[PDB]
């Protein structure tokens, strides 16, 4: 179906990019293949098990006896006992909820500003060299074999060298 | 104002064939994965009542037989096991903008075989501006028409 | 005869978790209890294999 | 020549809710609630609750002769007593301070 | 459960004014959009007025635009349409319906409804300059409705067969 | 008056474009003209509605009857009473004010990441064929009519097709 | 060490830069030299202040004089009371320690969402009069005296001017 | 309300030291920044010096860089004025004066200050080698001050007209 | 504190299968990783398998993937190592391991672990064809172990010097 323009340039997820969480894809003169930004993904699941941790173990727990008895004739006590325990329950439930909510909003922003964020480290090394085409994909004015492009990965790329080559491709048929 | 126009008018088939009523629209009505579009079912005298939202998904408590299909442009409401307690017409509508539309409807006639009428005509199936006539609907057992034409 | 740190009326439950939907009523240093139904708190990424019949 | 930026896609069914979207499926997550309980009464801290079975707190205390057989142990942590325990105070009339004395005998060491 | 009754329904000449009111139980009014749908005598089904739940936003058929204005109160958990110079093309049995959608934004004169979860009985709104005559065994030149189906005739009254008791002018054949 | 150089690009909002939330505007050799992105904006509104209504109906509501008797005896207890109460009176009050603060916050900026995006997805269109100027406006080196506008909003611009002509007003006075 | 490519392009910070939070610095044919974005330093400064002013601000706060005294006798009472105050202790714990947590990833957030702000603003004026290298610095292809340079950080730069020269440094060896 | 008491003024030897105090009542005193403020005999008001509300920022008119010290107790809701080595040039009246902003972050030398809403009632501080001597129907030749406004004449002592009591220097005339 | 026992060591014919247990006690064990490690008599170290807190991701060395299977019981505290068609290459002592890291997400096979907090007193596996007989002052021809360090001969059985009691066949010389 269709969908708002505002919804994240790259559209769908990889089942093929096994090794991690955000990674790269190269179709060169040798061969197809997806590559998994492993420091990323330590680094993002560094994070998260911490945020995981956080939600978890920040939560106090004094030695509890919830649970009174009363007669037929302390009913008002009774009845403030009640309340303290549904005005906890009412508390609780809230913020466990917006809480999960709030967090979920904020996680899988995490991730999306964390992808954003690879795609800019590359389309400021491959600067002429490329064109930027969508759902997150450059192509190449240049032979780009497996050095070229260990290397736009390693954060290692040389523009000067493949930008002669480049530059009349930006001109031809 | 997107367009709900649905195939056929009417249709006929025998108390247990399948029933394929098709429902194209002006344009495409699915967005995030969601089909915008009911089916809802006016039993001749009757208010219409809900029968399938979101494109397929029977509501409240309507029976198995019933079965809804589609995506983007073109829908259909599929019944079954064809009960007669269960002739009636069939409009599909759109709610993914506003104005939501709906179909012209679709009316559903039990097929039997051709039995001619009675001189008034009473029970068939299926002079220049002086007349004018007035049919009726198939009663809940005969399947054929007591028409009349003044 | 097994051991734990919060009983309920119903069983014990473990303390490893934040909220707990088991039982209001509870004994320990215990999970506090929620009336909700689901806490999924997501750790990775939107699961999208397909954007079919979207 | 390609390179693309992408990311994970598994197949995992896990959905999760987000303030903008109810159900949206993730590869990953971790419930956050304890659902699930053991249908057992175990030992709280190291030590054992005080069952009483067929008479209630009154019942014990005072000496009700059917809560004779009652292995009293030297401590314990909680009181368990049935809905069925009705063994009481067998000749009628008023335990005074009845719920004081349940509250503090409530566990002992 | 859920329960919408119709009301103020009749025969009027064209050029007046008329009002429809729609009780509302069973469901939580002040939450939800409201629509009105009209069914021309033998016609299709046509959406008339859509009014959101706060009630600062209403929008209407560009065929009812300028003469109907679609209305609320929450205290009384009731509906109303407020008609205003009636063509006869406007003679129809109008609906009551609930929107699906919980607290819908409105914002938009285009944006998305719901789907249409329940419906009133229907009450069904006759324009016509012809007078509320009586019934005048063939029944004929009565006005309005109410054995076959009638055929609305030229003069403006209504006829059919039947192999007599109008409610509108009091009588009895 | 003045104004940090953090603030937004896109510095002001349009009046005229009434059709939505975000959109666009064009001067080209035949009008100018404002267009609401309807798909983005029906995005946007569903997720909003989803905000406010979980902020609302995620909160739980026990029956309770707040409200005791005691005597010039019991004071000790009503006083236990008291602070039952005020404590969930300073509880709920900051929650439901840093709630609507932060929520505040986060939503303001889902609309600035929104246009953003908007400006994000046209930059990667229309590469060389035109300049990035300022306010979020681009300016073409080439002519434009009513296809090539309504299809840069449609997501489908033809490159090649008009850099040809841009080319060469990259070069002239 | 190694670090995750995720990480933001600015790597370090400047003990250099004394006068502001974020700024710019520069090399040309005159000598180096750092600056303060003062509007933009002043912006962010008012806008924090708002934030911890609200976080305290925000609180409630009755006189209350918890405690009670109770005797031997009044038991169930007094734990009654014990569980109002651990319960209100757990619930305040939580959310002064989520809260701070939540808020002090946002802050480092607007931060950083600031700079790049500011990295934008800039790489949207010198077009191609520069070239982008990384650790967001800009290289120029033409003289930058402090006139030129006070004027990118002026918001007030001028493309035609320099483009020419710097078109033909896009050439040479 | 609020009350602002400031002492410690007097007449000193050039080159020599004063300590100025201020008590505050009638607000929340460690939460405002505070300013001392002055006022040459005749001439304009000088802004003098700012020291935040948590104490770790104080900042000063370049006129008194070096040797004048703010500081403050929030104990006992004082501030403080420590003038050293005083210049003639320092001879005023000193207004302490109360910031309006809450909690203002004094991060930085330059940002900006809230406005002065409440003053003391001022003291003055007279910088002279003169030293104390009597009043010596007119007065001329005493020191310091204090009928017409006095004329600091060149010997260094005051003088005027009147158509004697004297404060400093007991005396009965 | 914490305290780690295995179990369940001891001679097999390789091709058979083998099942260690290791009771933990002193510590949460449903929230940490755990290790199995390994150490031929003599040799090194060998890291052999981590089994995540949830058990929902078993991990192993290149060695013994597809013949050892990971699990555990946090009912009961234990973990277990469950070997499968040993061959006398897996002869070694086994030690069970607690990893440092907090609810580790081992979302992939190459992450990183903590470190080995806490080792077991390790339960030594012999694999061999060897039969268990008897001791048969020299000691020459037992199997397995157990005064110098025995030396595996040929034949398959222990032997050394000492300048006897064996606790597999009962014997006493
Ligand atoms: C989220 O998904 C679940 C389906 O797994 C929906 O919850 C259930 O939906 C089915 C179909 O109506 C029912 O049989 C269950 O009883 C539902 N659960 C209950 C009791 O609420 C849920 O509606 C989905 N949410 C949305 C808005 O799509
Ligand atoms: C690489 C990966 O994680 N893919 C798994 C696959 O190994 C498994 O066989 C299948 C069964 O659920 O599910 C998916
Ligand atoms: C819990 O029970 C186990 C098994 O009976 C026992 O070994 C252990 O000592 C108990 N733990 C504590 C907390 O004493």
């Amino acid at each position: 179906g269709l969908f708002g323009a505002i919804a994240g340039f790259i559209e769908g997820g990889w089942t093929g990019m096994v090794d991690g969480w955000y990674g790269y894809h190269h179709q060169n003169e040798q061969g197809s293949g997806y590559a998994a930004d492993l420091k990323s993904t330590q680094n993002a699941i560094d994070e998260i098990t911490n945020k995981v941790n956080s939600v978890i173990e920040k939560m106090n727990t004094q030695f509890t006896a919830v649970g009174k008895e009363f007669n037929h004739l302390e009913k008002r006590i009774e009845n403030l006992n009640k309340k303290v325990d549904d005005g906890f329950l009412d508390i609780w439930t809230y913020n466990a909820e917006l809480l999960v909510l709030l967090e979920n909003e904020r996680t899988l922003d995490y991730h999306d500003s964390n992808v954003k964020n690879l795609y800019e480290k590359v389309r400021s090394q491959l600067k002429n060299n490329a064109k930027e085409i969508g759902n997150g994909c450059f192509e190449f004015y240049h032979k780009c074999d497996n050095t070229c492009m260990e290397s736009v990965k390693n954060g290692t790329y040389d523009y000067p060298k493949y930008s002669e080559e480049a530059k009349l491709n930006r001109e031809e048929i | 104002d997107i367009v709900m126009t649905q195939s056929p008018d009417s249709l006929a088939v025998s108390l247990g064939e399948r029933a394929t009523i098709n429902c194209k629209s002006s344009q495409s009505v699915t967005f995030n994965y969601k089909n915008y579009l009911a089916w809802y079912q006016q039993k001749p005298g009757q208010p219409p009542k809900l029968l399938i939202y979101w494109a397929s998904t029977r509501e409240s408590g309507v029976p198995d037989r019933f079965s809804g299909s589609g995506s983007g442009t073109d829908f259909t409401l599929t019944i079954s096991s064809l009960q007669a307690e269960d002739v009636a017409v069939y409009y599909c509508q759109q709610h993914y903008r506003t104005p939501p539309t709906f179909g012209q409807g679709t009316k559903v006639e039990i097929k039997r075989t051709v039995a001619a009428p009675s001189v008034l005509l009473n029970n068939f199936y299926p002079q220049s501006g002086n007349s004018q006539e007035s049919v009726t609907e198939q009663d809940s057992k005969d399947s054929t028409y007591s028409l009349s034409s003044t | 005869d097994c051991n734990t740190t919060c009983q309920t009326p119903k069983g014990a439950i473990n303390t490893s978790l934040p909220f707990q939907n088991i039982h209001p009523i509870t004994i320990g240093k215990c999970p506090k209890y929620v009336k909700s139904t689901k806490l999924r708190l997501a750790t990775g990424l939107r699961n999208i294999p397909s954007i079919q019949s979207r | 020549d390609t390179l693309c930026i992408g990311y994970h896609a598994n197949n995992s069914t896990d959905t999760v809710d987000t303030v903008l979207e109810k159900n949206v499926t993730v590869t990953h997550s971790v419930n956050l609630l304890e659902d699930k309980h053991n249908g057992k009464l175990c030992k709280l801290r190291g030590v054992a609750p005080l069952h009483l079975g067929k008479c209630n707190i009154a019942g014990w205390i005072l000496g009700n002769p059917e809560c004779e057989s009652l292995s009293t142990a030297s401590s314990w942590s909680y009181i368990v007593e049935t809905p069925s325990s009705d063994n009481g105070t067998c000749y009628p009339g008023d335990f005074i301070d009845y719920e004081e004395l349940r509250e503090q005998l409530s566990s002992v060491s | 459960q859920v329960q919408l009754v119709e009301s103020g329904g009749g025969v009027v000449q064209p050029g007046r004014s008329l009002r429809l009111s729609c009780a509302a139980s069973g469901f939580t009014f002040s939450t939800y959009a409201m629509h009105w749908v009209r069914q021309a005598p033998g016609k299709g089904l046509e959406w008339v007025a859509v009014i959101s739940y706060d009630a600062n936003y209403k929008y209407y058929a560009d065929s009812v635009k300028g003469r109907f204005t679609i209305s609320r109160d929450n205290s009384k958990n009731t509906l109303y349409l407020q008609m205003n110079s009636l063509r006869a093309e406007d003679t129809a049995v109008y609906y009551c319906a609930k929107d699906s959608q919980l607290r819908s934004l409105l914002y938009f004169e285009w944006l998305s409804q719901g789907y249409f979860d329940y419906w009133g009985q229907g009450t069904l709104v006759t324009v016509s300059s012809a007078s509320t005559k009586g019934p005048s065994c063939l029944v004929k030149d009565y006005f309005p409705e109410p054995t076959f189906p009638a055929v609305l005739q030229s003069s403006g009254l209504y006829s059919l067969s039947s192999v007599v008791n109008h409610k509108p002018s009091n009588t009895k054949v």
